[PDB]
RNA sequence: GUGGGAGAGGGUGGUGGAAUUCCCGGAGUAGCGGUGAAAUGCGCAGAUACCGGGAGGAACGCCGAUGGCGAAGGCAGCCACCUGGUCCACCCGUGACGCUGAGGCGCGAAAGCGUGGGGAGCAAACCGGAUUAGAUACCCGGGUAGUCCACGCCCUAAACGAUGCGCGCUAGGUCUCUGGGUCUCCUGGGGGCCGAAGCUAACGCGUUAAGCGCGCCGCCUGGGGAGUACGGCCGCAAGGC
C-alpha cells in the first residue's frame, strides 16, 4: 500500500489552512492515521498532528467521521 | 397511516440486548422493536436469534407503514450485531447503506469499576 | 522577556574592556538581571514551583560568583554590588 | 511587536453593509490595539466540515499582522465579542516548515 | 558570549469537539436495564430507542510509541502570554571560579483536614437485590463524604532502576529520539536491547556498571517483640519525624 508522502509534493507541514493536503492524512473516519499509512518521520508527524488539530478547530478537518460498509 | 416509503434504521446492540428502530429521513421513528418486545426475557434477549427476530418484527411493521428503501445506521457492539444486519438485508427491505456511528467519546466521563 | 537588545545593552554596560564577553562582572550583570525578572515573575504565579527553583540555582550561581570576585579582587567586588545594589 | 495571524469564521449570509460593518469593525479593534497589518486573504464562503452555530458554512478572513504582545489576548477578547464573529484563533508566525522536499 | 534546536517542564488566562447526565420539544409503544442465571430498580404521570434544542461538570479519542520533558513527585485537546531546565555548533570571553554536602530551607502521588465554592460521571460509608451452609465479600441496582476549584495544612508510599551525587578509565553490535557534519556514514547528547574484559552467592550487571579507581553524604550489624513504648519536636486533627 502506498504511504502519503510518498505520493505528495512539496508541501507545508505548518498550513493549517490547506484542507486539501490536510485531508489526505486523515483517515476513513477523522482520526489521524498512524505513521504505518503517512510514512512521516517523528518530528513531522508531531509537527502534522498539532496542524491537523489547528484546522478541526477552524472547522476545516472534520473531528469524527461515520463508518460505511459495516 | 404514514405510508413513509423510505426511512432509516438503528440498530442498538449491547452485550444484554438488542434493539432496532425504524425510523423516518429525518430522524423521526416509525416502529421499533427488541429482545424483550418478542418472547425472550433475560440473558436470552441478547442471544443472534434474538436480534434476528427483532430486526424481522421490526421490519414487518415498517412493512405495514409501506417501508421499501431503508438505510443502516449501527452503534454498539454485542452478539447478533451483525445478525440483526444480515437478517434487515434478507428482510425484504432493500438495504441502502449500512454505518457504523458507535459513539465513542474523547475520554470524558470516568466509567464504572467494571469497564477500567 | 530578554532580548538581544536589552542583553547586548548590558553586557556593553558591564564589559571590563571593549568585546569581553564572559567577565565575572558581566556574569554577575547578566545573571542579576535574570534574577530580577524571574523574582517579579514570582510577585505574581506564586504556584510557580519549577521557576523558583531554577531562581534558586541562579541565586546559587550568583553568590558563587561574588565569593569568587572577593575572593580574588575586593575592590571590583565592591565596585560591582554598588553598581547593582546587592547584598 | 511580534508577527502574528488573525483567523476569522463568521457568519456566511450577511450582506455587503452587514459584511462591510463587521469587516470595518475588525479592522477598527485591529488599530486600537495598535496592530499593523501586514497582509490580508479572504477566502469567504467555504464548506465546513462540522455545522458551526447550526449553520453548515462559514466565512472566512486571514490577517498577518505585527502587534505588541501583551495585548494580543484583549485584542482576541474584543474580536470574540462581536455577535457574527463565531471563531477567532490567533497564532502567532512561523516559518513553512516542508516535507518531502 | 554568539547562533541554532527539541520537548505532556511549570504558571496564568482564553478556547474546541466527542461522550455521560439532566431539562425543553417532536415523533413513537411495552418494556428497558442487568446477570452464570436472576431480582432490587426504572417505565402508562409515556420509559428505553430515534431526532432537534438547551444547561452543567469533569476528562482530552485518533496522533501515541517499546516516544518525549522534569531533580523527584510527576507532566497529554488547541491558542496566547509569563517562565525554568537542557542540547549542539562556533573556539570568542573569565581564568580553578570546582565536587560533595551534617543542619537549615523549599518542593513533595494519592488519601486525609480547615474555610469557601462546585458537583455531570464515578464512588469509601451506607441503603437495598442476589449468591452461599452463613455473605458483614466478590456480582447487580442506588447512594454520601470525596473526586473538581481557590486558599491554608498534612510530609507519608512498592516516593522503585528496591541501584546517592560527581569525575576519569575499560571491545563492540543492534533499534531509537534530538542536533551538527565533507550526510553507504561519521560525530555529540538522551532512551532501550544483546554482549568483551571484569564483577556477582547466583539471578544477572556489563561506556545508562552492579567493572577499574577517587572524593563526599546517607544507611546496615540475626528474627520476633516493633516502627511498639517513653521522651522530645511538628500538626487543627488524623498522625508524622
Ligand atoms: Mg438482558
Ligand atoms: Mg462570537
Ligand atoms: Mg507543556
Ligand atoms: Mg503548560
Ligand atoms: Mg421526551
Ligand atoms: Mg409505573
Ligand atoms: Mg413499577
Ligand atoms: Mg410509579
Ligand atoms: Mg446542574
Ligand atoms: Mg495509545
Ligand atoms: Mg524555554
Ligand atoms: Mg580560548
Ligand atoms: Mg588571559
Ligand atoms: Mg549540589
Ligand atoms: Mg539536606
Ligand atoms: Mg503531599
Ligand atoms: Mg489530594
Ligand atoms: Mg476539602
Ligand atoms: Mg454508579
Ligand atoms: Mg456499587
Ligand atoms: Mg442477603
Ligand atoms: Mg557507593
Ligand atoms: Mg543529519
Ligand atoms: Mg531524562
Ligand atoms: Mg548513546
Ligand atoms: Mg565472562
Ligand atoms: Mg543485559
Ligand atoms: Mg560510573
Ligand atoms: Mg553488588
Ligand atoms: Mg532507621
Ligand atoms: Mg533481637
Ligand atoms: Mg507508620
Ligand atoms: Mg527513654
Ligand atoms: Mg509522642
Ligand atoms: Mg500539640
Ligand atoms: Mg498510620
Amino acid at each position: 500500500k502506498a504511504k502519503v508522502k510518498a505520493t505528495l509534493g512539496e508541501f507545508d507541514l505548518r498550513d493549517y489552512r490547506n484542507v486539501e493536503v490536510l485531508k489526505r492524512f486523515l483517515s476513513e473516519t477523522g482520526k489521524i492515521l498512524p505513521r504505518r499509512r503517512t510514512g512521516l518521520s517523528a518530528k513531522e508527524q508531531r509537527i502534522l498532528a498539532k496542524t491537523i488539530k489547528r484546522a478541526r478547530i477552524l472547522g476545516l478537518l472534520p473531528f469524527t467521521e461515520k463508518l460505511v460498509r459495516k | 397511516k404514514r405510508q413513509v416509503a423510505s426511512g432509516r434504521a438503528y440498530i442498538h446492540a449491547s452485550y444484554n440486548n438488542t434493539i432496532v428502530t425504524i425510523t423516518d429521513p429525518d430522524g423521526n421513528p416509525i416502529t421499533w422493536s427488541s429482545g424483550g418486545v418478542i418472547g425472550y426475557k433475560g440473558s436470552r434477549k441478547g442471544t443472534p436469534y434474538a436480534a434476528q427476530l427483532a430486526a424481522l418484527d421490526a421490519a414487518k411493521k415498517a412493512m405495514a407503514y409501506g417501508m421499501q428503501s431503508v438505510d443502516v445506521i449501527v452503534r454498539g457492539t454485542g452478539a447478533g450485531r451483525e445478525q440483526a444486519i444480515r437478517a434487515l438485508q434478507a428482510s425484504g427491505l432493500q438495504v441502502k447503506s449500512i454505518v457504523d456511528d458507535t459513539p465513542v467519546p474523547h475520554n470524558g466521563c470516568r466509567p464504572k469499576k467494571k469497564f477500567r | 522577556p530578554i532580548t538581544k537588545e536589552e542583553k547586548q545593552k548590558v553586557i556593553q554596560e558591564f564589559a571590563r574592556f571593549p568585546g569581553d564577553t564572559g567577565s565575572t562582572e558581566v556574569q554577575v550583570a547578566l545573571l542579576t538581571l535574570r534574577i530580577n525578572r524571574l523574582s517579579e515573575h514570582l510577585k505574581v504565579h506564586k504556584k510557580d514551583h519549577h521557576s523558583h527553583r531554577g531562581l534558586l540555582m541562579m541565586v546559587g550561581q550568583r553568590r558563587r560568583l561574588l565569593r569568587y570576585l572577593q575572593r580574588e579582587d575586593p575592590e571590583r567586588y565592591r565596585a560591582l554590588i554598588e553598581k547593582l545594589g546587592i547584598r | 511587536m511580534r508577527r502574528y495571524e488573525v483567523n476569522i469564521v463568521l457568519n456566511p449570509n450577511l450582506d455587503q453593509s452587514q459584511l462591510a460593518l463587521e469587516k470595518e469593525i475588525i479592522q477598527r479593534a485591529l488599530e486600537n490595539y495598535g496592530a499593523r497589518v501586514e497582509k490580508v486573504e479572504e477566502l469567504g464562503l467555504r464548506r465546513l466540515a462540522y455545522p458551526i452555530a447550526k449553520d453548515p458554512q462559514g466565512y472566512f478572513l486571514w490577517y498577518q499582522v505585527e502587534m505588541p504582545e501583551d495585548r494580543v489576548n484583549d485584542l482576541a477578547r474584543e474580536l470574540r465579542i462581536r455577535d457574527n464573529v463565531r471563531r477567532v484563533m490567533v497564532v502567532k508566525s512561523q516559518e513553512p516548515f516542508l516535507a518531502n522536499a
